[PDB]
């Protein structure tokens, strides 16, 4: 009878770009 | 059912509105944005009202309403404020209140007229004095929104003239109600590199959808209490600036974009409870063409008090906009694995706001959401 | 009884660019 | 009762190369 869960978190922020 | 002649100004409204919005979307010191399109349009009633020859003029102009007769804006802009009035307890608070020296008194079919149109009350202060003029200004809002909005400025920019405050509480009630017990804190993302705890509310339910894969925005439509209103959220792809979005925000562009909706299963994460946004509408209205009922030395607002002794110093527009899960009870939703895997609608970024009469398609409410509180 | 958990979340922001050369 | 959150999003793509 309980509702379904919110939706998770965000996930973590991606990697950062190779050195240019 | 709107008169076709409150109809007219309350198109007029919701444009000028889009103009406000995106003047003050340029000021970089604006974060939040907080407009009701009828009560903008009726502060520059209250200025044609109250004033003669270019300073009533340019009022009209900045309206859009040249080809309306005086009394038609004051009758048409009267009954779109009642309208909005019975409609009612979503929960709509509303004051209107004009503050003048010590030393002008108002003239009696000024206030007469005022208070018919507009329920505009009239107040006399010492702007000198300046803690027992905030007191009085912030302590007749807080009372108009009974505490929700406790303080509307913080300083008197100009202590002689006129201001026009406006104190505003709107609360959206939804068609379908979110659950008391679903909610939790998240961060709110003002920039890529800025994160604030907030409360967020969340809903999964069959909504109005569109996403714009071309422009990368999401659209989604929340429908208030019987459906006599709705709320659409615009919300870009990525966490950035909005600036983005309100170069596409018009008129034609949005009823594009209402078009290409579909209801689907979405699951809908907004933060959850009070925004207080407070504006000084003046410099922007003059911008807009309001520019002799600002000057201290050439305004016309003698209808005020009979021998022009005033001149418009501020146009206060404080709301209070309370996000909440109270809503209308819906019977199941049982014949809807629909909402499995429903598409994410999850505001935890700025966004675009803006409140949508179902009847008439009138606006009453445009903003943002830049900066919440936690 | 509780229900169910929730959906997944939404996938998190691009990365930062790389440092200059 | 609602359920509990469900699990976090993916984390995010790697970003862009730098300047040279």
């Amino acid at each position: 009878p309980g509702p379904p869960g919110p939706p998770g978190p965000r996930g973590l922020p991606g990697p950062p770009g190779p050195p240019g | 059912m709107l008169s076709p002649k409150a109809a007219t100004l309350a198109e007029r409204s919701a444009g000028l509105a889009f103009s406000l919005y995106q003047a003050m979307a340029k000021d970089q010191a604006v974060e939040n944005i907080l407009l009701s399109p009828v009560v903008v349009a009726s502060s520059l009633g209250l200025v044609s009202l109250g004033g003669k020859a270019t300073t009533a003029s340019q009022a009209k102009a900045v309206l859009s309403a040249e080809q309306l007769r005086d009394e038609e804006v004051h009758a048409g802009l009267g009954e779109l404020l009642r309208s909005l009035s019975n409609s009612t307890a979503v929960t709509w608070k509303l004051g209107s209140r004009l503050y003048g020296p010590s030393s002008v008194s108002f003239a009696e079919d000024f206030v007469r007229s005022s208070k018919q149109h507009y329920n505009c009350e009239h107040s006399k202060i010492n702007f000198r004095d300046k803690r027992s003029a905030l007191q009085s200004i912030n302590e007749w809002a807080a009372q108009t929104t009974d505490g929700k909005l406790p303080e509307v400025t913080k300083d008197v920019e100009r202590t002689d003239g006129a201001l026009l405050v406006n104190a505003m509480f709107f609360k959206p009630h939804w068609d379908e109600k979110f659950h008391h017990k679903m909610v939790d804190n998240r961060g709110f993302m003002v920039t890529r590199s800025y994160t604030v705890g907030v409360t967020m509310m969340h809903r999964t339910g069959l909504y109005n959808y569109y996403d714009d894969e071309k422009e990368k925005l999401q659209i989604v439509e929340m429908p208030l209490a019987h459906k006599l209103s709705s709320l659409i959220i615009l919300m870009p792809h990525h966490v950035e600036p909005l600036e983005r979005l309100e170069k596409l925000l018009t008129k034609e562009q949005l009823k594009i974009w209402m078009g290409k909706m579909q209801k689907k299963a979405v699951a809908i994460s907004l933060p959850k409870g009070v925004v207080e946004v407070t504006h000084d509408l003046q410099k922007h209205l003059a911008g807009l063409g309001l520019t002799e009922a600002i000057d201290k030395n050439k305004a016309d607002l003698s209808r005020m008090s009979g021998k022009k002794d005033l001149y418009l110093a501020s146009v206060f527009h404080a709301t209070a906009f309370e996000w909440d899960t109270e809503g209308n009870p819906f019977d199941q939703d049982i014949y809807g694995e629909e909402l499995r895997s429903p598409k994410l609608f999850y505001a935890d970024h700025p966004f675009i706001f803006l409140v949508r009469d179902t009847q008439s398609g009138s606006l009453l409410f445009i903003g943002r959401l830049v900066r919440p509180k936690g």
